[PDB]
């Protein structure tokens, strides 16, 4: 489906250090490619994917300066939130922001988003028109009025329809051989005689990209989801992902069951059995 | 490439 | 305040004597302060930790990982401390999960 570029900012206050820490990571689809961490004497934006590293000095300088500016804006945001909620200066709090753009079939913005959370609760979000805000709570209603007076949503709209889409297009080209290639899962079924009267069959999908996958078990074509254990999809460590789904079947009845693997990298969905 | 954010909450 | 889910696993199906990579994936937690250690026979390994990131529901995820050569005797685990956990959570590695 549609490709996207997104960033994820996490700011935490640190009353004991008298400061705040600001971390920002960027992703194209399911692939991280940049980071910034404010907790260094001379912090710089840094590459976290091999294909971004060819960017010139001017790319790195711009991103580093945005990050330094963000670290200050989020330091102030943490103090303003503490004030809105009349919270103690004793405690650490967390403010997160995520925003990004999805690319449409004509190479223009399909959908842009931009939103925040404080201590994990929704705070404020940019609307569909990209020119206005929806507040989740009362403090964010005061933020909303200040931001309408600022008018900065016009410049965020400009970014999401412009630079966000234009840079995503560039990253897709630079990393095309991984970012625009669906890597199919390598699969197998294992068997673990478990119980006096049960055998565990586990259906694995290893090394797949992107993250979206469907693993299901059937008994003679009938879905077994209510009885299967399905683990959360997890990174392989090389930029791909893994997942498994297991279920206990009666002894001697392995031939009655199939695992169905559906992933965009496959030529065809797989039907696997313990053979 | 990142957006520019200067407007505190 | 949400506790971490923990998975410990190898990159490739484990085979004794074959170099591989050992992963501890910790997800679903809030707030983000957390201590994640891979342990080898109960002692801390010096691993690498991914940059802090989060899901659409705002919960955090981290990957701690290192090279290893699995064998018949060495035991591995991942130990996680977080304010939502009364005691450290320890998940043992086994090559079937």
């Amino acid at each position: 489906g549609p490709h996207s570029l997104s960033y994820f900012y996490t700011a935490v206050s640190r009353p004991d250090r008298g400061d705040s820490r600001f971390i920002a990571v960027g992703y194209v689809d399911d692939t991280q490619f940049v980071r910034f961490d404010s907790d260094a004497p001379n912090p710089r934006e840094e590459p976290r994917a091999p294909w971004i590293q060819q960017e010139g000095q001017e790319y790195w300088d711009r991103e580093t300066q945005i990050s330094k500016d963000n670290a200050q804006t989020y330091r102030v945001n943490l103090n303003n939130l503490r004030g809105y909620y009349n919270q103690s200066e004793a405690g650490s709090h967390t403010f997160q922001n995520m925003y990004g753009c999805y690319l449409g079939p004509d190479g223009l913005l399909l959908h842009g988003y931009h939103q925040y959370a404080y201590d994990g609760a929704d705070y404020i979000a940019l609307n569909e028109d990209l020119r206005s805000w929806t507040a989740a709570d009362t403090a964010a209603q005061i933020t909303k009025r200040k931001w309408e007076a600022s008018g900065w949503a016009e410049q965020e709209r400009s970014y999401l329809q412009g630079l966000c889409v234009e840079s995503l297009r560039e990253y897709l080209e630079m990393g095309k051989d991984t970012l625009q290639r669906a890597e199919p899962p390598k699969t197998h079924v294992t068997r673990h005689p478990s119980s006096d009267l049960g055998v565990t069959l586990r259906c694995w999908a290893l090394g797949f990209y992107p993250k979206e996958i469907s693993l299901t078990w059937q008994r003679e074509g009938q879905d077994q989801s209510q009885d299967m254990e399905l683990v959360e999809t997890r990174p392989s460590g090389d930029g791909t992902f893994q997942k498994w789904a297991a279920l206990v079947v009666p002894p001697g009845e392995e031939q009655s069951y199939t695992c169905h693997v559906q992933h965009e990298g496959l030529q065809e969905p797989l039907t696997l059995r313990w053979d | 490439k990142m957006n520019t954010q200067f407007t505190a909450v | 305040a949400r506790p971490p889910k923990v998975q410990v696993y190898s990159r490739h199906p484990a085979e004794n004597g074959k170099p591989n990579y050992l992963n501890c994936y910790v997800s679903g937690f809030h707030p983000p302060q957390i201590e994640i250690d891979l342990l080898k026979n109960g002692e801390k390994m010096n691993a690498e930790q991914s940059d802090l990131s989060f899901s659409k529901d705002w919960s955090f995820y981290l990957l701690v990982h290192t090279e290893f050569t699995p064998n018949a005797v060495d035991q591995y685990s991942c130990r996680v401390k977080h304010v939502t956990l009364d005691k450290p959570k320890i998940v043992k590695w086994d090559r079937d999960h």
